[PDB]
């Protein structure tokens, strides 16, 4: 009994190690809006004669 | 055809843990399996025929 206590104490330490880690890279990335109208600002002026 | 097979059980063993910790629990296991753990002396003089 007290050798499966401390098998079990040593087993629980070798378990206890890393093997990896995960994370996202979203740092520096923004969305992009879509402008669908082209900002012309021209108007056309005539007199009434026309001429 | 015919053969004979030990069973003595089947255990998981797991990897990138030292092998020798993994078989300090399943061997106390497998001295409860074969009468071993506690002390002992065979009596097996009597179990005979003629």
């Amino acid at each position: 009994e007290d050798m499966a206590k401390i098998y079990g104490a040593v087993a629980a330490v070798s378990k206890n190690v890393n093997s990896s880690v995960t994370y996202e890279v979203k740092r520096g990335t923004h969305e992009l809006i879509k402008v669908p109208t082209i900002p012309h600002n021209l108007v056309l002026i005539q007199s009434d004669n026309g001429k | 055809h015919a053969l004979i097979k030990e069973d003595l059980g089947q255990w998981p063993v797991e990897t990138g843990i030292s092998l020798v910790n993994q078989a300090g629990v399943f061997a106390v296991q497998l001295a409860n399996k074969l009468g071993i753990d506690k002390p002992f002396v065979l009596d097996a003089g009597s179990n005979y025929f003629t």
